Parts: structure tokens; sequence; C-alpha cells
RNA sequence: CCCAUACCCGGCCGUCGCUGGCAGUCGGCAGAGCGAGAAAGAGAGGGACGCUACGCCGCGACGAGUAGGAGGGC
RNA sequence: GCCGGGCGUGGAAUGCGAGUGCCUAGUGGGCCACUUUUGGUAAGCAGAACUGGCGCUGCGGGAUGAACCGAACGCCGGGU
RNA sequence: AGAGGGCGUGAAACCGUUAAGAGGUAAACGGGUGGGGUCCGCGCAGUCCGCCCGGAGGAUUCAACCCGGCGGCGCGGUCC
């Protein structure tokens, strides 16, 4: 008789990707090796991020990484992002880049490579930098999905600016009693 | 796949995943969206505020084509023309500014949502905002109206 | 004179009797195959003294001797002579077993071929 | 490539057979017939294969040349060996050890050849 | 009921993706063996014959 | 080369199709893991087994 | 795929003629069984007859 | 002095944890180590087994269960 | 309210990795006991507080026993 | 005909019979052994495997060379 609780002794985390993609499953075979035989904690983060679901590795825009690479103590390092690099049409000039991502959209290749940049894949990243030396590990906006605007405290609550689920928006869809001070009350 | 569904794992278990005490009866709370002002009052206040009541003017014969005005921001304004057009202006030395016909692309109103590259344009649109007019003027362009 | 295995370890089983379904003796509609009782008052379910035993994972045999025959081998079903060339490199670990529906003219080709490849057969003296 | 194609056939191939809690591969040039990465014959660019001789006396050793990789008609080279037991073992040991041709398979291919030679030895 | 959803639809790019992955695996002389095909003697795997 | 095209020459007989991209160029990690670039950045294998 | 090899056309009698065709780039596409097994087990449902 | 499914000791099964270890099978293009209390360099001027990596291996700790939930079913 | 600069003996003992977000079933008749306690002559009565039980739980003991005393359970050998 | 005119296969409940065993706390069951059958083990003189020594044989016989063929690697430090 031991007085403990087995409620949360099984840690909930991914230990291998649910995806059956063999090219993804080959990368994990490569980085499982690099994570445990190098003391570099960079590879442990990349290993953990390869397991994650698509909703946990959101796309990195092209202008976001430009915004993060124009920071001072940089511009020689390499851009490493486990998600995918989409092209941002609302930026005009493109500096030359050294990018490593899982997947690059067709327009974002042509716009990067036209600027004399360089696109890398994760097998070529390990060849050029095994321990992750001189790289900047980035991530797209994780809570930028439309879904999180419904989360939080429920709507119809004091100071709970949360988007409700409505089948269509209009003047006669959730503009009455809970919302107008003239109709009953409001929050 | 019926072989992946839950009912395959409920075979043998008596209540079939619906409890012995509170059995799976036909309709315990009523059919549909019932009890709005009644025994389901809390659910409609906590998750659908504003569901009950009327507001506004009843417009009878709404013809959606009249109120049609698809806007375009100034951020993606140059995406309406080719990259050849955008480069041949910064290379041009006569000050010759390209004309962007917005209506041709499909939009009507121009709103100014961001920065602009400093080279003049003459946007042939149908509606403008105030701030949108400022950005185009301040760059050095012109705002021409068309119907 | 037999084809002795690699090593013959002392097999030790935690239980040798089968598990019977609850009340499988009192009825003929209740077959012997184990079904976990889910009744709310069932004695067997709530582990009373002197009842039928419920199979746990605690009765799991040793992994060193799991699926091991008394002869220190492990079975492998075989349908034709071509499915024997697999086992010519596991001679001291895996025995061969000719499948049921293999005819009598094909059984007396497998057994002596399995005598050439030195693979043990668990049902050699077949229909014959 | 080799590591790639293994993922495609690790669990779905016409040479794989699973039953009785075991797993086997009936591939031609797969000594030990094991469903393994090392021992698969279709996967790698350099494979070793030891089959019984066509008459029933001796062994043939199958090596795979490196030139023809997508030309299967000429890729595999076979050399029939019919010598004594100590000489046949030393001949297939030198083709592996003194050619650097899957040196992790020398002892494994020696077992298979010895097992074949003992089979071709007269029965009691 | 007759109005069970029988037919399924797949994106046109994935339909084209599957043709790419199918043709490329018909160029590896190892996957064609594992599919069963007795081609242990064919001269070259991406077998091309004359227009005659 | 006209129904699917190369990676730098889009397919002529499709609307705007082009081949899919590769998620990793150098596929065989065997030739990778035995490289001097990797093998210099690895701590020594602690393979001496420790039983109770 | 640092290069695309050269495939030889075979004549009607089995010999290899003088001509040589460049290996098309489609044969170098990624090998995705998961997509092939997805697309195949969703296009096989479109020839299906109803029953009720 | 007697004995419980409790406690100690030992075996075996399983789960959980160490997000543990192993691509180093590096062989006459060889030279067999990384259990070491102490932030860091065995640095250059003919030879068993193995590793279905979705595999294998080592340590600890833990194990009741209706309604209910999930995972695995060669 | 801003900047800027300087100070770690981490300023009680003990123990332990935490934080955080989704989706969510069942339930919404309970019952018993030490102590406190209201109505009632009282009740295996009705109604509460606190904690633990039973329900969902076998086991050793109380001959017998939903709740008491001990003690909570993978399958086994030895000891206690 | 162990396919005999509602006739392919011919299960269970149930019944008849034969064979075996038992029989005053209804039967049946769990755990533990014991006895008895049943067949099986094709059990009954119990291991092969290398390696070296000793004694009797028999081969076309080893090493090293010569010619032909095939293969591997090449940092040929930089072959065409």
């Amino acid at each position: 008789g031991v007085d403990i609780r087995h409620n949360k002794d099984r840690k909930v985390r991914r230990k291998e990707p649910k995806s059956q993609d063999i090219y993804l499953r080959l990368l994990v075979k490569l980085y499982r090796f690099l994570a445990r035989r190098t003391n570099s904690t960079f590879n442990q983060v990349v290993l953990k991020r390869l397991f994650m679901s698509r909703t946990n590795r959101p796309p990195l825009s092209l202008s976001r990484m430009i915004r993060k690479m124009k920071l001072p103590g940089r511009e020689n390092k390499t851009a490493v992002v486990v998600g995918t690099v989409t092209d941002d049409v609302r930026v005009q000039e493109v500096p030359k880049l050294k990018v490593c991502a899982l997947r690059v959209t067709s327009r974002a290749r042509s716009r990067i490579l036209k600027a004399g940049g360089k696109i890398l894949t994760f097998d070529q990243l390990a060849l050029d930098s095994p321990k992750g030396r001189g790289t900047v590990l980035l991530s797209g906006p994780r809570k930028g999905r439309e879904v999180y605007r419904h989360f939080g405290k429920a709507p119809g609550t004091p100071h709970s600016h949360t988007k409700p689920y409505v089948r269509s928006k209009g003047r006669k869809f959730e503009r009455a009693r809970g919302r107008r001070a003239s109709r009953g009350y409001k929050n | 796949p019926s072989r992946l569904r839950k009912t395959r794992k409920l075979r043998g278990h008596v209540s079939h995943g619906h409890g012995r005490i509170g059995k799976h009866r036909k309709h315990p709370g009523g059919r549909g969206n019932a009890g709005g002002m009644h025994h389901h009052r809390i659910n409609f206040d906590k998750y659908h505020p504003g569901y009950f009541g009327k507001v506004g003017m009843r417009h009878y014969h709404l013809k959606r084509n009249q109120s049609f005005c698809p806007t375009v921001n100034l951020d993606k304004l140059w995406t309406l023309v080719s990259e050849q057009t955008r480069v041949n202006a910064a290379k041009n030395k006569t000050g010759a500014a390209p004309i962007i016909d917005v209506v041709r692309s499909g939009y009507y109103k121009v709103l100014g949502k961001g920065k602009l590259p400093k080279q003049p344009v003459i946007v042939k649109a149908k509606f403008f905002s105030r701030r949108a007019e400022e950005k185009i003027k301040g760059v050095g362009g012109a705002c021409v109206l068309v119907a | 004179a037999a084809l002795r295995p690699l090593v013959k370890p002392k097999i030790v089983k935690k239980r040798t009797k089968k598990f019977i379904r609850h009340q499988s003796d009192r009825y003929v509609k209740i077959k012997r195959n184990w079904r976990k009782p889910r009744g709310i008052d069932n004695r067997v379910r709530r582990r009373f003294k002197g009842q039928i035993l419920m199979p746990n994972i605690g009765y799991g045999s040793n992994k060193k001797t799991k699926h091991m025959l008394p002869s220190g081998f492990r079975k492998f079903l075989v349908h034709n002579v071509k499915e024997l060339e697999v086992l010519l490199m596991c001679n001291k670990s895996y025995c061969a077993e000719i499948a049921h529906n293999v005819s009598s003219k094909n059984r007396k080709a497998i057994v002596e071929r399995a005598a050439q490849l030195a693979i043990r057969v668990t049902n050699p003296n077949a229909r014959l | 490539s080799a590591h790639l194609q293994w993922m495609v056939v690790r669990n779905c191939s016409s040479f794989l057979i699973k039953r009785n809690k075991q797993t086997y591969s009936t591939e031609p040039n797969n000594l030990k017939a094991r469903n393994s990465f090392r021992y698969n014959g279709l996967i790698h660019r350099k494979t070793v294969g030891v089959e019984p001789a066509a008459d029933g006396k001796g062994v043939v050793v199958v090596m795979k040349r490196r030139s023809g990789q997508r030309k299967p008609a000429t890729s595999y080279v076979r050399t029939t060996i019919n010598k004594n037991a100590r000489a046949t073992l030393s001949s297939i040991r030198h083709m592996i050890r003194k050619n650097k041709y899957h040196p992790d398979l020398r002892m494994a291919a020696i077992r298979r050849a010895s097992a074949i030679l003992r089979s071709q030895k007269p029965v009691m | 009921k007759t109005w069970r959803r029988w037919h399924r639809r797949v994106n046109t790019t994935q339909k084209r993706y599957a043709i790419c992955s199918a043709l490329a695996a018909s160029a590896l002389p190892a996957l064609v063996m594992s599919k069963g095909h007795r081609i242990e003697e064919v001269p070259e795997l991406p077998l091309v014959v004359e227009d005659k | 080369d006209d129904l699917y095209g190369t990676w730098r020459k889009a397919a002529s007989l499709k609307s705007n199709y082009n081949l899919p991209m590769h998620k990793m160029l150098n596929t065989d990690l065997s030739r990778i893991l035995k490289s001097p670039e990797i093998q210099r950045a690895l701590r020594a294998p602690r393979k001496k087994i420790h039983r109770r | 795929a640092c290069a695309r090899p050269l495939i030889s056309v075979y004549s009607e009698k089995g010999e290899s003629s003088g001509k040589n065709v460049t290996l098309p780039a489609v044969f170098k596409a990624p090998i995705r069984p998961d997509i092939v097994n997805f697309v195949h087990t969703n296009l096989r449902k479109n020839n299906r007859q109803p029953y009720a």
C-alpha cells in the first residue's frame, strides 16, 4: 500500500510523428541520432518540433522571417523553421537568405532564389551544420488560426471579447438581448 | 470505416457507453432548439448572447448586387499588375507612372492598409477612403475616379 | 536421436489450467471461452474468495520461453517445400509444422526435404 | 535509394511472410531469410547470396556489380563453387573480407554456405 | 439506403501526386520485385521499346 | 516530360502543373551518418552495458 | 538527383538499338506510399454500384 | 506462539518513467577505450551475436475498480 | 510614470518538476460512523456541519454481516 | 445406402444402449494434490559439434607458378 496518485504519471507528449510520411520518417531517423549523440540542445528542439501536428507547426510567412532577420546581431546566420515558408505578397524587396524549412511554396522559392538566396532542407542542414551552429530557429504564428478567437472565456460574459459561433452574420444574428442595453442587458 | 468506430469496442459492455443510471432515452431535454426561454436558459446566455429579439430596420427586397463593393488594400495593390510593370517604373527616368486599373482586377473600393513603395501610380478605381487617398498622394501618385 | 534445439531452458508456467467462462458448467449455451463478467453483483467480477479466477496480465509467461513447445522449439506453419528454405538458418530454434490441408503426396516431399535441411518437423508421421 | 526503398517494403512486399509470431522474407539473395535491413537483398547496392548449386553439389555465390543498378539482367554475377568444406568456406570468406564487400556479412554468409554443404552431404 | 455516400472526391493535385509516386516506383528495380513481378532477367527496368 | 515536366520546366500539356518537391534531397542516411562532418561533432558512444 | 541517367530503347527482337532517351524527371519524384494508398482507396469507391 | 492479497527479500508479467542506451559491425587504407566523484583534447605543427531503428537493450518505481474515457489486438 | 546605474549569503523548516490550452463522457435518488448538532418521547426516523468510509472493494479479524478493527489487490517462493 | 424416394452435409437440446467410474448433507464449481483410465511419447540403453593427437586406408591432391575469363577498389596523390 503506497499513498500516491497515478492520475498524471503517464506524460502526454509525442514520441514519434503520427504522420506516415516516409521522408518525414527518414528525417526523424536522422535527428534521433543527432539529438542523443550531440550535446547541442538545438537538435532536441528540432526533434521535438518534427513530431508535432500541422496545427502546431504553422506556416512562417516570408515577411515575418525578413522582420526577424533584420535584427542586429544576425544577417550571417541561417534561417531554420520546422514548418513551411509561404510567400508574402505585401513585401517588395527581398534580401538574400539562407533558409532551411520542411517545405517551401512554389512562389516563395522563386522569390527567394531570384534574390540570390539559398534554400536548404534538413538533411543538408545537418551536413552543413550538425550542432546547429549559427542558425536562428523560428516559428510561425501559432495562435494565428481562426479557431482561437472562439476560445477563452465564453461570450455573454463581462469583458469576454470572444467570437461566438453563428451560422451567418447580420443584423439579426446575435445582435439582440445579450448585446444591447436596450434589450434586457449587456456585458 | 465501421471497424475504426467506437461501437466495436463497446460490444459486451451493457449500457453501450451511455450509463446505467441515466439511460439513453429518446429525448430528455426536448427536440431541436427547445427551452430557449426555459430549462435551457443558461446555455443560450452563456454561448449565444443576443439570440432572442429584434433590432434594426426590416429591408424587404434585398438585392445583393446593389450593395456590391469588394475592397482592396494598398498593401497588395501592386499585385494587381505584373512584376514587369513594377520594375520598369523604378528603372524609368521620365517619371512615367503606371496606371493600375482596380476595377479591371475586380475590386471597387481602395482602402489604405499599409505601406507603399515610393513610386507614383494613377489608380483607376471607383471609390477611395480618406487615408487611402493620403498614401497615394504622399507617395506622389494620383487618385482618378471612374464609373 | 532427435534434432535437439539450441538451448533447452526449463519452461515454467504460472498457470496450466484453462480459464473457464463464469457458469459455463451450469449451461450448454454458455460456452467455455472466457468472457469477462460485467454484472453489477457478479462474484467473479469482484474477486471473491474461492471463485473462478479472472485472467490478468500477471499470468504472462516469460518472454524467454514464450510460444515455446515442450521440445524447446517454436512452431512455424508450412504449406509447401518452398516455404521450408526460409527455416534452413533457424534450425536450432524454429521447428516446422506441415499445414492440415496439405495432401499426402505433398507431405512425403516436405518431410525428407526437411530431413535434408535438418529442420525438425512436429507432425512427420502424417496421413502417410 | 536503399534507406528509402526499405520504408516502402518494410511491411508490404510479396516476399514477406508473417505467421506464428515470426516474420520472414523469402527474397532470393537474403541469407538468414530475415525481414531485416542488413539482410535484404533487393534493397542494397552490394548484396551477397549463397544458393545451392544447380546440380545439387556445391554452392553458387551471388555478388551484385555496381555498374548495372537498374539493369537486373546483368547486375548479379554468380560463381559456382564445388570444392571441399574448408576450401569453400575460405573462398567465400576472401570474396568478402579481401574485397570490402559487406564485411558485416562474412560470418553470416559462412553459416549459410556451411548449412548448404552439410545438406548436400549424404543423409543418415 | 441508396443515398449512402458511395463516391469520393480527391484533390486534382493529389491525383497527379499519386501518378508521380507510382511512376517513380516503377523505375526502381527493387520495388517492382517486391510487387511480385518476375523480372529477374529483364534487360533494363524503365523498359522502352520501338514505335514499331 | 510534357505531361508532368521537369522541376524547372513546367508541364506543357497540363494547365499549370509541376512536379512535387522533395522534403529531403539526400535520402540515404547511411551515406550521411558516416560522413566526416557528422562524425566529428558526436560524443563517444557509451555502449558499455550496465546491469544491476 | 544530381543527374538523370540515359535509358536505351530496345528493338522488337530484344537487342538494344543505338538510340538513347533521357530519363524523364517524373521518375525522380518523391515516393509516397501514404498518398498512393490514400488516393487508391478513395478512387476505388467511384466505380461502385449502389445497393439497398 | 498462530496468520492477510499488508511489510521485507527473490523470480516472472505488464504499465509508467529515465522525453535512458545503441547507426561504432569505424579490421594488414586494421590496432579492439570513453563507469570517468570534480566547466573541457586517447587533437594536429585471421576476429561470435547484433540494428523487422514501428528494432533491440539497461535501469528504477508502480499494479483495486462500477458508470465513463482511451490505447493495443499476429 | 519613465529611463540609467549599483547590490545574490536566493534571506524560515520540510517535501515535490511545473505551467497552460483545447475537446469531453458519466453524474446531478445516495447512504453509514466518531465528534458538533436542530425537530421528535423515541426510532434501523427526519434535517445539517467536519473528516473518513460504503457506493466503485476484494483481503485478515468481529461465528454470521454493504459501513466496525486491521489493511487496500499483477502472478508466485521464503521470512515477518 | 455410413446417398434408400421430404433421400447432400447431419450440430445442440433430448433419448436409447454399450464401456468406465461414482453414489446418504441436491447438483455443479474454485484451489491443491492423490488414485484410475485414455491415448501419446513411434520412449527403452541415450548427446552431438568443432579443434588437436594416435593408428589403419582411399584420392589425383595442397602451396607456389603459367594461360584464359569474371569481379571489387582506385587518393591514377592531379589517366583519357
